[PDB]
């Protein structure tokens, strides 16, 4: 809690429903936002911070709260998107040998800037004679360690607890969340959403050699014929859906009813019959 | 407020579908809970956080949280599954709702006994008592989950392991009283201003985290019930 | 140095997006490098000046092997700041936007600077971006937009022996690198292998908004470029979408004079205002 | 709520050993039980704070052991002759007041801190009911603004229990007795440390003791010196 990471991670995909599987957790409490709306939300880093406390003491850890530990080792803002994930960790942090590694920091002269480190090991002075160094009466030391042991109870055990602070400063956003993805139709006149760029066509087979860095592609006039798969690479082309006109021949209403259709631009094949130009 | 199918229906043989609908204020930020119940015996649990199960519930039943719905799925009911469903959630606001009940109606070791009940004078009313037998009290939290006859359940009160912070209902606030001992396991529930409304069960509910749900957001969840009296008032 | 200057010729002509384009003409209007322009000749025979980053330059190298490797772009190379020190080391190439302000001198082991300070990005990209008479050109047109620090490259092996001057050819740039950081920049600082134990001379242009017509060949790539302000020529050539213009006389965009001056007369000030005799007096009021 | 025997005046400083049951529990966290001689007339005195280990004072007490679930203070072959009240603290759960334990009479027989620091109140002889009355400990020598200090109250008849919790700078705990009614307001950063009233309940009439130090989460902090207290004597 005195040293605790502030690992900035940004450049992925943040799978957050990954995060609901990967260990027991008991905590899961997102302030800011829903996890449903979260894997929809770009941001630009995220600062994960974890320590380790109590059972008693993750009720403290809050957007705005006082305690020994909420106000002396790590405080939160009014303003958390994140969340307050946390588990138990009473399977490999607690060995009977004497537990003298952690420590909370207990004494202090007053509260910390909220998301602040003091990694310092100096003497606690309390005021009124000058301590170059001495354990007595005066000044002692201001930290203390926990005292978990195994064959205890829940409250007081190794509790593991990681908060995600989120940030959106004057940058581009780089995490965004995980895209998924539908199997590929060709010959068929159906929709598309490529990498932003939506529209409607036939998906069909085309002998383009692209360049290895261009992705979209147009033509001789603002209309986009070929695209470059997201997957594999591959060349597609794209061309818009089946329309026509639709024209009746009629030898007039006097003689009989009979009619013909006729539709523009169709192969017959797509929509007695015949096919002319 | 949780919406849930009063009665739905279902054929052996094949599978079916319970839903359970809530808004983002208690199934987006908490886990639902899916409790059975069979007609004249002690509820029991079903399935906890959505995605682990209890050592007695067998693989015949599964959770999903898609959204800010729960769906529940009984990969081939037979007979013994014709039990009543709910469903139960933790709201930011301080409170735990439960569900309505599904009839899921298909035709073709440590023991919680609680007592205290008897019908008594209107206005004024006993306490509620409770009790176990070595199951480590300090390290569980207690709930009060009241069942009235034919009706549903709902939450009155909760106690945490801690023995602090304690929360109620939105009717039983104020006029109720929750509290433990330092003697064995045990949990004395005061009333006040009863109403005559309050033809119940009162079950004294076992559950498996420490401190209150409110914290824990993600292994609240209840463990085996206890056989309730049955207190009518009738005013 | 009294660094001298050359004609720099048609080159600096790199792709504006990325979108296929077979046998037309596509006219864009974007920050590219004006037809024959002067850009400076610092030698790399001792250099290290600080350039002007107004709206994009673009960087050139005649390097051997390994004279001419690495950039520190940046506002005010301070430690107040944020920076940019995109460098070549052994087949590698390590970006980071850190605010490492300086150690003594942009000079190289990381002897460029010695500090530690708080980063925003290690995007460390594994591919690196770099025959007797047979040097090698490597261009960079270097672009910086609102979001996005974009870097274009193209690497020539040039065959003549020449003295040292840009050579005459048509050659695109293909982009590499879409570092999506922000960072307001303004200077331009670049630095050599001393490695101490006629070289090389980079030459170092200025971007322009204007407008280019580029020729895309049937394979995908673009061919030739031309300007649109350059010589009465090039405006016949932007005006209409060929670069084979027939013979005629043909009508371009029109000129207006600007104006220089601006006088604003007013009438004559007279009918002045009596408060000069109420501020001076003997006896006033009560 | 502890358990604690009534008295003890049995087979005086032979077979005594009197502790305090009703934890059911591992002592929570840090196992650090205090014991307090609480005397009539002075404030008590500081006997023990670990289960071993005990501090400068008398040396016939100790190996207070953690038998069971309770902490079995060995008094035997202490003396023959102490009239007092021993009390001891326990549950160091997160925010829980009434640390203290019931009257318990260990008089063998029953028949037969001043310039360490500072000691000082404000002496509230007839005090009227409500209003805002505020008393201080201004200490001359630890310093009155960055230790760890507390308020304890005590009646005639009943135990002690904790009453007002203040940290270095940021905190205001307020016990569960008042709820609310108890405003702690810290004086000068250099002259003292005062509390307020703040229209008591008629509840107030016991009197008040401010310690130096923590009571349940007890620090050595040099020594543990109190001060005497007086009484409110409310005319509700
Ligand atoms: C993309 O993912 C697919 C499926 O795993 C894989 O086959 C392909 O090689 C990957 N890379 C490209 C070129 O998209
Ligand atoms: C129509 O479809 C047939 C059979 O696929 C094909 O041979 C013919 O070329 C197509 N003509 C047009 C106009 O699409």
């Amino acid at each position: 809690v005195y040293a605790w990471n502030r690992k900035r991670i940004s450049n992925c995909v943040a799978d957050y429903s990954v995060l609901y599987n990967l260990a027991p957790f008991f905590t899961f409490k997102c302030y800011g936002v829903s996890p449903t709306k979260l894997n929809d939300l770009c941001f630009t880093n995220v600062y994960a911070d974890s320590f380790v406390i109590r059972g008693d003491e993750v009720r403290q850890i809050a957007p705005g709260q006082t305690g020994n530990i909420a106000d002396y080792n790590y405080k939160l803002p009014d303003d958390f998107t994140g969340c307050v994930i946390a588990w138990n960790s009473n399977k490999l942090d607690s060995k009977v040998s004497g537990n003298y590694n952690y420590l909370y920091r207990l004494f202090r002269k007053s509260n910390l800037k909220p998301f602040e480190r003091d990694i310092s090991t100096e003497i606690y002075q309390a005021g009124n004679k000058p301590c170059n160094g001495v354990a007595g009466f005066n000044c002692y030391f201001p930290l203390r360690s926990y005292s978990f042991r195994p064959t205890y109870g829940v409250g007081h055990q190794p509790y593991r607890v990681v908060v995600l602070s989120f940030e959106l400063l004057h940058a581009p956003a780089t995490v965004c969340g995980p895209k998924k993805s539908t199997n590929l139709v060709k010959n068929k006149c159906v929709n598309f959403n490529f990498n932003g760029l939506k529209g409607t066509g036939v998906l069909t087979e085309s002998n383009k050699k692209f360049l290895p860095f261009q992705q979209f592609g147009r033509d001789i006039a603002d209309t986009t014929d070929a695209v470059r798969d997201p997957q594999t690479l591959e060349i597609l082309d794209i061309t818009p859906c089946s329309f026509g006109g639709v024209s009746v021949i009629t030898p007039g209403t006097n003689t009989s009813n009979q009619v013909a259709v006729l539709y523009q631009g169709v192969n017959c094949t797509e929509v007695n019959v015949f096919q002319t130009r | 407020v949780l919406t849930q199918p009063p009665s739905a229906s279902g054929t052996p043989g094949q599978r079916v579908t319970i839903s359970c609908s809530g808004s983002s204020s208690n199934i987006g930020s908490n886990t639902v809970n899916w409790y059975q119940q069979l007609p004249g015996t002690a509820p029991k649990l079903l399935i906890y956080s959505n995605n682990q199960r209890p050592s007695g519930v067998p693989d015949r039943f599964s959770g999903s949280k898609s959204g800010t719905s729960a769906s529940l799925a009984i990969s081939g009911l037979q007979s013994e599954d014709e039990a009543d469903y709910y469903c139960a959630a933790w709201d930011d606001s301080l409170n735990w709702v439960f569900g309505g009940g599904t009839k899921l109606t298909v035709l073709g070791e440590v023991q919680l006994v609680e007592s205290g009940g008897g019908v008594v004078q209107p206005g004024g009313s006993l306490r509620l008592s409770c009790a176990a037998s070595g199951f480590r009290f300090d390290d569980h939290a207690m709930h009060w989950v009241r069942q009235a006859p034919g009706k549903g359940l709902e939450w009155v009160s909760v106690i945490s392991g801690d023995g602090g912070s304690t929360y109620y209902a939105d009717s039983v606030k104020g006029r109720f009283s929750i509290s433990r001992d330092d003697s064995k396991n045990s949990l004395y529930l005061q009333m006040n201003s009863l109403r005559t409304e309050d033809t119940a069960l009162y079950y004294c509910a076992k559950d498996r985290s420490y401190g209150p749900p409110d914290v824990f957001n993600y292994e609240y969840g209840m463990d085996v019930w206890g056989q309730g009296t049955t207190v009518t008032v009738s005013s | 140095l009294p660094p001298a200057y050359t004609n720099s010729f048609t080159r600096g002509v790199y792709y504006p997006d990325k979108v296929f384009r077979s046998s037309v003409l596509h006219s864009t209007q974007d920050l590219f490098l004006p037809f024959f322009s002067n850009v400076t000749w610092f030698h790399v025979i001792f250099d290290n000046p600080v350039l002007p980053f107004n709206d994009g330059v673009y960087f050139a190298s005649i390097e051997k092997s390994n004279i001419i490797r690495g950039w520190i772009f940046g506002t005010t190379l301070d430690s107040k700041t944020q920076s940019l020190l995109i460098v070549n080391n052994a087949t590698n190439v390590v970006i980071k936007v850190c605010e490492f302000q300086f150690c003594n001198d942009p000079f190289l082991e990381f002897r460029v600077y010695s500090s530690a300070n708080n980063c925003t990005f290690e995007y460390v990209s594994q591919p690196f971006l770099m025959q007797g008479n047979f040097k090698n050109l490597r261009e960079f047109v270097f672009k910086n937009i609102d979001g996005y620090f974009k870097i274009y490259s193209k690497h020539t092996p040039i065959i003549v022996r020449e003295p040292e001057d840009l050579p005459q050819g048509f050659s695109a740039l293909e982009p590499l690198v879409d570092l999506p950081i922000g960072i307001n920049i303004t200077r331009f600082q670049t630095l050599l292998a001393l490695h101490r134990s006629g070289a090389a001379a980079y030459y170092v242009g200025y971007l322009q908004p204007r407008t280019f017509l580029l020729k895309y060949n049937e394979n995908g790539t673009i061919t030739d470029a031309v300007d649109c302000a350059l010589d009465p020529l090039s405006e016949t050539k932007c005006t209409l979408k060929s670069f084979t213009v027939e013979k005629g006389i043909y009508q371009t965009s029109n000129f207006r004079v600007q104006p220089t001056e601006s006088i604003v007369r007013f009438p004559n000030i007279t009918n002045l205002c009596p408060f000069d005799e109420v501020f001076n007096a003997t006896r006033f009021a009560s | 709520v502890l358990t604690q025997p009534p008295s003890a005046s049995g087979s005086p400083g032979q077979s005594v050993t009197i502790s305090c049951t009703g934890t059911s529990s591992d002592f929570g966290g840090y196992n650090s039980v205090s014991w307090y001689q609480q005397h009539p007339g002075k404030a008590p005195k500081l006997m023990i704070y670990e289960v071993s280990k005990r501090p400068s004072g008398v040396p016939d007490r100790f190996s207070g052991s953690k038998s069971g679930n309770t902490a079995s203070l060995t008094v035997s072959g202490l003396q023959a002759e102490d009239e007092a009240d021993y009390y001891c603290s326990s549950y160091a759960g997160s925010n829980n007041f009434d640390v203290f334990g019931t009257g318990t009479k260990v008089t063998v027989l029953g028949g037969g801190g001043g310039s360490e620091v500072q000691l000082v109140e404000s002496g509230g002889g007839l005090i009227q009911p409500g209003g805002s009355l505020r008393l201080s400990c201004a200490a001359s020598g630890f310093t009155v603004s960055s230790n760890y200090m507390s308020w304890v109250r005590q009646a005639p008849g009943k135990g002690l229990e904790w009453v007002s919790v203040i940290y270095s700078g940021g905190s205001t705990y307020y016990a569960d007795s008042v709820k609310g009614r108890f405003t702690i307001s810290r004086d000068n950063s250099e002259n003292t440390l005062y509390l307020q009233m703040n229209s008591l309940r008629a509840e107030d009439t016991a009197v008040y003791y401010c310690a130096r130090g923590e009571i349940q989460p007890y620090y050595y902090y040099g020594m543990d010196v109190w001060g005497q207290g007086t009484t409110v004597t409310v005319s509700s």
